[PDB]
């Protein structure tokens, strides 16, 4: 879902 | 003594934005504050910025503050205020910049700033001790197995590369241009 | 220097706990140190307070003595061993009562008296500043995000939500009163 | 002010091997580092060694790498670079010695020069307090946790217990020949 | 011998979406296929079914898939095409409209559908075996296994409420319906 | 983030 | 076509339990049904059995209840639903019996009686084929993948080795004793 | 009935290796087994296929054997027992050769020839209706998935990229000369 | 099993 | 804790 | 460390 | 896989  | 206004304001700022992350949702304030991800978008100027206050876990807040307070306590502490605002947004906005590039808009965190913090703290103490700042060893080589950590995908957690580079390189090229006499 | 006779105490008697649950295993401690589950059990006084001293693995001991180490350091220190025992006592036993009250009487581990310290210390340091105890700026920032974690259970373990509620309840309230004149 | 000579080179020797793992795998290192494994690599003496150097994870890497700057440098600073390095080589050798003999040779870290230095810290300090050498009562504390830890196997991760075992022997007994007069 | 053309087409649609969320990303994906987040796509009447075709992990497809390719293929077979056409439509929809009530338009998956579709055979093998359908005995095991982990929280993944109940209870009042003669 |  | 009474009355009492250990807590449902943990707990008979009825995850109830759903099914429709009920009482009893003896009686699930089935009908199948049971090829390896996996703890949960090595014992015995002519 | 000699031998022997990796250690048997790791072990021809038997947990083991039994049963039932032989030979042989040259020599498990039996069964059954094998409908969703998890690093588990793209050409491949009359 |  |  |  |  997200890059962090 | 104690952490400067800026150091303060910025850990402030991303508990507000985890907190109400947490009763509004991620997503409802990625919305809000991520890069812009529709053309409509692209005149929310505080968006090339605000990518930096989300963060989507518990480890993932921690560290990025933990790190932030250290090394940006340290620049505001020895290089003032302003110096710190301007690391900042430079590298806010580069590291934006180049992650979307790489990977589209949906990245958060403010570990862009934290690698451009530990290039710069550790290269300006190297080119130019004389400005009081610099990373002491030990925290050199924290600082080294983060940027490995990061570069090789070892948190457990998928890595905004291009906004790691794009900092780390950021915080060594204002070293690099700060230290010129 | 060094942590005052309370402040190790405590960690002693944790640690003394966390050996005896990992030798004997967590349950058969639990039947002993547990809040009353029973009605026969209700007399044996101790149990109103020692649910404080058992924790279930590593991060759970290793982060609440951590807090603790630094906070009743901090209490111990500037306000003396006797404050220290009242603030631990108080949120133990209130902490507990709570936590029973909501989901019953298997839980454990010292983040009510954690709690209890966090609010205490802040509290007391803003309206008692001549006390000589306070929460450092930065410290704020992390016990916040303790607080935020435990409330939207971002430990990865099930939390003791009336034991966090209460003990932070507890501790602000001693602080306020003991900032009266 | 900051880690001497053998605390910083440990360090750095260290995260070289940790970047090497990453780059080039972690079996290719293995098989040059690793005690030895075959009767043709008895000879390669480094090897009786070098498996203090690997490390399998960031949390294996950091939290080796934590308590050797701590533990380490308080050795050096205190002792001097020389009692370090000999506490180093010892500890390395039996701790690989006893790992071996109880489970193969496919085994590292620095875990057993770690808790060879808690021991040897801890005892030295209360039987020789004129060395000017101590284990702070809150690091006794955590210090004990690391141990259980190890011993009870509550990492997460699969334990060189011959090595644990051996360093913390190695670590109290050589306090032990140096606190005699 | 095989599954009918809407269990298989459900099926397909999933796997399609599935590979847009790795190629695109989940967030790009969910943009155009998730409940109206604003009331900019309120006429947009996919978005109130295309929730049900998203999926977020491995685990969170495969489980849906197996459960839908049993219940669907048996509904499909026994009853024919046009009732499972009308059961799936039923189902995502009403589970859509409450998950967003309790939780907001950020969800996905097939198990308001999935959920719809156990209390519906159920239901109706018990009401109208002369229907030719039923949940074979250890399926009905199985099946409440799945609604108890659903209900209490037992995925190790955040749990779409609204939808599960809202989609079994849609299910056993078809079924209650359509064994009415 | 989201809800399956 | 579908499971026997013994084969689902045991299915619907586990589920029975599980939804109680959710709703009351596992700890309650412990202290009823666990093996006697106290000498005034000697005559409570049920106990000597109850601890196959617990189950304390998701993966824990869905694995153990799969194989005898499978393997008890095969028993009751073979050899009928007394000979699963005696393969139940004695493989409950004598696992729960050496489980306790290991590791004290704070154990659960329904793998005592389970690697009991997998041995009894491996073993009667290959002693006995005219009995009309046997465990067909491919369930031969999965059902030794399971063993295997159990005594070398690569389930991620704490093993009860005592009750599967007497279970299995058991099973291999009765089948033994079940191909005398 | 039940699978034939080529399927059972390979899962038995997948079995046996899996235990002799569990008793000695995995380290162990990869110097055995592994496709050659130096210039000294190149006529060591086993190890040019032997890779495909290790695996490394039970889920690897359990989900590469249960499409084996699937895929491999299914084709030797209706092609026989040589095919089976050389699809795998074939798909174990290339899958390595490029495993290792993409990543070197450390790597295991079955997969470079599942994924080659998908892409064969499947195509087989679509060009070559008339030899009597295909990939029913169902299972052509779930290796679909199985694809898509593998391309996208979805298992939890680092992947043998190489050896499945490799693999599953070979499958393709061969189903197209296979095809042609 | 037990709260934290 | 228990032992499964 | 392996690829699997 | 390896003993740490
Ligand atoms: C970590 O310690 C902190 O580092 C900061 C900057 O280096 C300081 O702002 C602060 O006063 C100090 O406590
Ligand atoms: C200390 C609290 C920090 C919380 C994070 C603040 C994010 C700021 C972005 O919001 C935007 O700010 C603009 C002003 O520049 C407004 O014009 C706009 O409407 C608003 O959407
Ligand atoms: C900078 O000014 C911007 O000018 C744009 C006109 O192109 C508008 O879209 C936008 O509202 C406005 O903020
Ligand atoms: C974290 O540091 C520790 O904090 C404690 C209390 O604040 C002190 O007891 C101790 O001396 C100090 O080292
Ligand atoms: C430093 C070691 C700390 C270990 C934890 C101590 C827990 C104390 C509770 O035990 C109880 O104490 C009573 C005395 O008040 C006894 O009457 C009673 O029989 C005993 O069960
Ligand atoms: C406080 O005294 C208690 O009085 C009770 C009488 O009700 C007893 O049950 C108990 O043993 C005793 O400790
Ligand atoms: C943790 O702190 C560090 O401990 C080391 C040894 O005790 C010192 O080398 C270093 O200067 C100090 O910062
Ligand atoms: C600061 C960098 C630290 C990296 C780790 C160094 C490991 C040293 C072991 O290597 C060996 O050293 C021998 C010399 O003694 C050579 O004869 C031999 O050929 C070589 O294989
Ligand atoms: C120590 O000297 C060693 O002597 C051996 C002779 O036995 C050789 O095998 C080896 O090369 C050599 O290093
Ligand atoms: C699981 O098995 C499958 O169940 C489906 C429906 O019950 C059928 O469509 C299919 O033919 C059958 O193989
Ligand atoms: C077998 C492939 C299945 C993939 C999932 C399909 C999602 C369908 C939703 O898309 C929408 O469909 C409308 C037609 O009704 C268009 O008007 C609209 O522009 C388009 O956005
Ligand atoms: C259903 O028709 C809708 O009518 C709306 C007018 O209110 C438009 O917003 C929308 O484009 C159109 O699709
Ligand atoms: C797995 O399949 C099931 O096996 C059981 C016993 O072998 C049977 O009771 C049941 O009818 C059958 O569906
Ligand atoms: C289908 C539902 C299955 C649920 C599990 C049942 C557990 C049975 C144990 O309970 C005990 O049973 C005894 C009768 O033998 C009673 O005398 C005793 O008071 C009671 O505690
Ligand atoms: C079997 O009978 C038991 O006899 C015991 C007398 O020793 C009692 O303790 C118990 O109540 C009773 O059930
Ligand atoms: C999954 O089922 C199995 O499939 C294999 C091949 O398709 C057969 O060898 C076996 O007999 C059958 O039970
Ligand atoms: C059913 C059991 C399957 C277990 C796995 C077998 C691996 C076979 C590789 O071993 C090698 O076989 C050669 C014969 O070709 C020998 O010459 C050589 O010395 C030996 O190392
Ligand atoms: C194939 O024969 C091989 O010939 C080689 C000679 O080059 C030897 O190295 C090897 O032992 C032998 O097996
Ligand atoms: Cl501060
Ligand atoms: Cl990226
Ligand atoms: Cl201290
Ligand atoms: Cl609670
Ligand atoms: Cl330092
Ligand atoms: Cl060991
Ligand atoms: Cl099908
Ligand atoms: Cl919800
Ligand atoms: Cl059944
Ligand atoms: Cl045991
Ligand atoms: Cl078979
Ligand atoms: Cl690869």
């Amino acid at each position: 879902r997200v890059r962090h | 003594e104690r952490a400067g206004p800026v150091t303060w304001v910025m850990m402030i700022a991303c508990v507000v934005v985890f907190i109400a992350m947490q009763i509004l949702g991620d997503q409802e304030v990625m919305l809000w504050l991520a890069w812009p991800f529709d053309p409509t978008l692209k005149f929310e100027f505080w968006r090339y910025f605000t990518h930096a206050l989300m963060h989507f876990s518990l480890m993932h807040i921690l560290f990025n503050l933990l790190w932030w307070w250290y090394l940006g306590g340290a620049v505001e502490k020895r290089l003032g205020s302003g110096k710190l605002i301007v690391i900042t947004l430079i590298s806010a906005l580069l590291s934006g910049y180049v992650q979307q590039k790489f990977s589209g808009p949906w990245f958060g965190g403010l570990s862009g700033v934290v690698y451009a913090l530990m290039g710069y703290v550790w290269l300006r103490g190297e080119r130019d001790p004389q400005s009081g700042i610099y990373l002491q060893r030990g925290l050199i080589i924290f600082a080294l197995i983060w940027i490995v950590a990061g570069w090789f995908d070892l948190f457990g957690m998928s890595m905004a590369n291009g906004a790691h580079i794009a900092g780390l390189a950021v915080g060594l090229a204002m070293a690099f241009v700060d230290s010129l006499n």
